């Protein structure tokens, strides 16, 4: 148990990650830039990375 | 699609065309004809995208 993870910096598992934390409603940050996938209806992230 | 991008590229070249213009729907389409978006290093092609 955390309040949130940090995500490992590349995209492969980042999307495994991402799917874990909104599937079970804890907030996901991220540092490295995904390839944003332009429907995933996640809302649990933020990405502090320039976009 | 990497090989349909050289088929892609040879019908273009077949139809002797100077002047086209890609369409894709989202950024993945890019990836998906990168080969063919590499086009002007080899031959006379102009290309553009929206």
């Amino acid at each position: 148990g955390v309040a949130a993870i940090l995500g490992p910096s590349h995209s492969s598992s980042a999307n495994a990650v991402q799917s874990i934390c909104n599937a079970l409603g804890v907030p996901h940050i991220q540092t490295r830039w995904k390839h944003q996938v332009s429907d995933n209806k996640d809302s649990f992230y933020v990405s502090l990375y320039p976009d | 699609f990497s090989s349909l991008s050289r088929a892609i590229l040879d019908l273009v070249q077949f139809f002797k065309w100077k002047t086209v213009t890609v369409v894709y729907d989202d950024s993945t389409g890019l990836i998906r004809l990168q080969e063919l978006i590499k086009a002007p290093s080899r031959y006379n092609l102009r290309l553009k995208i929206r």
